[PDB]
């Protein structure tokens, strides 16, 4: 349990996933979902992925 | 190789080029009378592109300075930077001129000193067997820089036809019209020569200078000693791909080729943010490149008086964003990532646009290798607002019977006033037609 | 064991100043495992001190950056004296004496443009998927490799850099031609305004793409040389993730296929026809614009080919930059 604390932060990633898939802190997801709605109202296309990585990175 | 001859001319064109050469020695690590530092060749990899090539490691400037007024050159020789200049390339001691304040003075003086004006400036042309071109570092204000500068835009067009022409010309001031009143006449006569007898210009407004000179510089009485500080930095900033070792658009015919849409549409908007010395104490914490180009397209650093509500029906076509020195190039594509999301530049609906970014390492100096610098060379179609400002001040003056009897006594026999008016409206109509 | 004595053989290849090391020949363990670690501390010791010695006094870092700058053109102020003086001479097909006069022109321009240390920077000797050459010249360069620096960069790696400079110089000659279009237009028959738009359209597209295809080699170039210096204990892993820089040179250029090289070479053949058009003096102008829109439709075809690839991290980088060229 001490080698993960020095190198990998294993149980820190247990708390970390709760902020994104379980939506612990809402400001990470509300500033997401505000910027994400002008893309979700249209149907998805082939060109749907390359803007979503950019709208993820300017939301964080 | 890539030798450019600067044509410094006029009362204002000689002073803005005097500190332009004085700026170049502080960044090349050289002295105007000697070589005391070894930083000139290990730090800077190219020096013989604006200077004349060395005979004793003395990089002579490839400069000529003619003016009717002897006051601008008598404030030069007492300064210790005039020994770098040569007293045989342009003039010896006690050079003079006219009386003199007229546009028709220098326009008529060009063909009476026609033998001498095409003799000593052509000796520097055959020094290099591949000449780049000519930059006319002249002025529009007054009759000195506007009268004689219109003559060399014609006779150098055919005697040197395969050379680039492009000027860093300064626009005059339009605040009151008491000291000078001949300002609408001599400006439009040179502005016709700047479009058909000249390929490109670089506009530099005077009413936008004191907008910046009281913005962050904090002066109370505006003097002429501040007009050389904003101008000389962006001149050396424009040749950072050309002086310092760059790869793409490292020539003056490289940069201007990627921005001009068409002839008679060449008026480029300029922007330059960092001018404050107390920013230096907080650039130690890795100030990035992601925040320096968000404010270039934002109309704050502009040197062009234009309308604020006229940018919705106008569209950018070409925009240049030059970063210098420390760039951290692993995030320079990250800065260009954020451009499409804001759409701060209106794009032309008929064709593609382009946001070109480039970098070059700066001088080995502590205020240069620490603080980020951003040079903008925009091209926006709201530039007709200045052309609407100059034309509305031109036709209003001809109905007041101003300088129609006081101007046509010498070398003017026919009315060439509407020859300038229609050609200016040709520029103003083809700009709005260009976005279909 | 074998790859220690391999590294005890390359210390011999630089001289005897490192042969017979000072330690090791002091200690000996023979119980259980612990002599297999004597092989591992063998494996790093004589191999790291050789890396310091070439970093010190044979200048490996200075040699790897100079091969880098010669086959990727990071410093182009040399090349408006180099490439401009070669294209004046390579425009016709070479007889037999032209590469002798090209290296005569090379060191002329090397010291007019005043490189860093000219007796150290004159190592350029001019040489003149399954790919073949698609240009009109075999013009490239050759660096002076000398063992035991043949281990860090190989002669097989020199040919990989030699093919890498050839694909950079092909599109670079288009811009040299395209800058000659801009200087010859400066003064047509009846189509002057239509020629002005396609000069700006063609030049700005190539000035975009070749500012890019230089640069996306460069931002992993400083990425790898930071992680070259950070994790250097043996020489074996360090050489392998230095070949990951070579694998990064692979992902910049090998993604283009032989069909894409036929499309980019159509840009060269339309520039020589349009330069001939301006010096001779509308139907050819409309033929050039249809030649451009065929290229713009071919670029959309490569956009669909790059979307249907193996869907790896290299797929994402090439599909982002060609959506990026499509947004231009």
């Amino acid at each position: 349990l001490d080698v993960l604390n020095k190198n990998y932060n294993l149980l820190e990633h247990m708390q970390a996933m709760r902020r994104y898939l379980l939506l612990g802190q809402g400001d990470f997801i509300r500033h997401l979902m505000d910027l994400l709605k002008p893309e979700l109202v249209r149907p998805a296309t082939t060109l749907y992925q390359h803007n979503l990585t950019g709208i993820l990175e300017t939301a964080v | 190789p890539r030798e450019i001859i600067t044509l410094q001319l006029g009362q204002c064109g000689n002073q803005i080029g005097f500190e332009f050469w004085k700026q170049l020695c502080a960044e090349h690590g050289i002295s105007p009378e000697g070589i005391v530092e070894e930083f000139a060749t290990e730090g800077t990899d190219r020096k013989d592109v604006f200077f004349y090539q060395a005979d004793d490691e003395h990089y002579i400037p490839r400069a000529v300075l003619l003016d009717l007024e002897p006051r601008v050159i008598h404030s030069i020789l007492n300064s210790p930077y005039a020994n770098l200049y040569n007293p045989e390339n342009i003039y010896l001691s006690e050079h003079g001129g006219g009386a003199g304040n007229n546009w028709a003075s220098g326009f008529s003086q060009g063909e009476k000193i026609h033998e001498d004006i095409f003799d000593i400036i052509d000796r520097e042309a055959d020094g290099s067997d591949s000449l780049e071109g000519f930059v006319l570092c002249h002025s529009i204000a007054g009759g000195t820089g506007s009268g004689l500068g219109s003559y060399l835009l014609e006779r150098l067009n055919d005697r040197y036809p395969k050379k680039l022409v492009q000027t860093y010309s300064v626009f005059p001031n339009q605040d009151e019209m008491s000291h000078v009143v001949v300002q609408p006449y001599n400006s439009l006569l040179t502005l016709k020569r700047l479009t058909q007898n000249a390929d490109c210009v670089v506009v530099l407004d005077n009413t936008a200078l004191n907008r910046i000179a009281t913005d962050r510089l904090h002066i109370q009485n505006p003097s002429f000693s501040q007009i050389n500080q904003l101008v000389s930095t962006i001149m050396s900033a424009s040749t950072t791909t050309l002086r310092y070792p760059g790869y793409m658009n490292n020539d003056l015919i490289g940069l201007i080729a990627s921005l001009i849409p068409t002839p008679r549409l060449h008026f480029l908007m300029t922007g330059y943010t960092p001018l404050t010395t107390d920013q230096s104490v907080a650039s130690v914490r890795k100030t990035t490149v992601l925040d320096v180009m968000r404010r270039l397209l934002q109309p704050k650093n502009v040197m062009v008086s234009t309308g604020r509500d006229r940018q919705t029906n106008h569209c950018y076509i070409a925009i240049l964003n030059i970063i210098q020195g420390e760039v951290d190039p692993t995030q320079v594509h990250k800065s260009l990532q954020r451009i499409r999301e804001r759409k701060l530049a209106n794009f032309i609906p008929w064709g593609p646009a382009s946001i070109q970014v480039a970098l070059s390492r700066k001088s080995p100096y502590l205020p240069s290798a620490h603080r980020v610098s951003g040079l903008m060379m925009a091209n926006h179609t709201n530039i007709s607002s200045l052309f609407e400002r100059t034309c509305r001040q031109y036709d209003k003056l001809r109905k007041r019977e101003a300088f129609l009897e006081q101007f046509r006594k010498e070398d003017i026999f026919k009315d060439n006033f509407d020859e300038l008016d229609n050609s200016r409206e040709i520029v103003q109509q083809l700009i709005d037609e260009y976005h279909a | 064991i074998l790859s220690t004595g391999k590294y005890l053989n390359v210390v011999r290849e630089c001289g005897h100043d490192v042969t017979c090391p000072d330690a090791k020949e002091i200690t000996y363990t023979l119980k259980e495992q612990a002599y297999v670690e004597r092989i591992e501390k063998a494996y790093n010791y004589a191999s790291k001190v050789l890396l310091d010695f070439l970093m010190e006094e044979e200048e490996l870092v200075a040699h790897l950056r100079s091969i880098k700058h010669y086959f990727l053109m990071d410093q182009g102020d040399f090349f408006v004296h180099f490439m401009d003086l070669t294209e004046e001479e390579l425009k016709k097909p070479v007889d037999d004496i032209i590469p002798t006069r090209l290296e005569a022109l090379l060191e002329l321009a090397l010291r007019m443009s005043t490189a860093n240390t000219d007796p150290f920077k004159d190592d350029l000797k001019i040489e003149l998927t399954e790919l073949a050459l698609s240009g009109l010249e075999s013009f490239s360069f050759d660096y002076i490799v000398k063992w035991p620096l043949s281990l860090i960069i190989n002669r097989k790696a020199l040919t990989r850099y030699q093919m890498l400079f050839r694909h950079m110089f092909y599109c670079k000659h288009v811009e040299r031609l395209l800058c000659n279009v801009w200087i010859s237009n400066k003064t047509s028959a009846k189509w002057f305004a239509g020629a002005f738009t396609l000069r700006q359209r063609m030049l700005n597209f190539v000035q975009n793409i070749q500012y890019y295809m230089m640069f996306e080699v460069m931002e992993p170039t400083w990425h790898i040389l930071e992680k070259n210096l950070k994790s250097a204990s043996n020489i074996d892993d360090v050489l392998s993730h230095h070949t990951s820089f070579l694998d990064n040179c692979l992902k910049d250029c090998m993604l283009t296929n032989p069909e894409l090289l036929k499309i980019f070479s159509k840009l060269m053949s339309v520039c020589v026809m349009f330069t001939n058009c301006l010096q001779r003096f509308e139907s050819t102008i409309n033929n050039f614009d249809s030649n451009f829109s065929a290229h713009l439709m071919d670029l959309l075809d490569k956009l669909s080919m790059y979307s249907t690839s193996d869907c790896e991290h290299s797929m994402i980088n090439i599909i982002y930059r060609l959506d990026f060229n499509g947004f231009y």
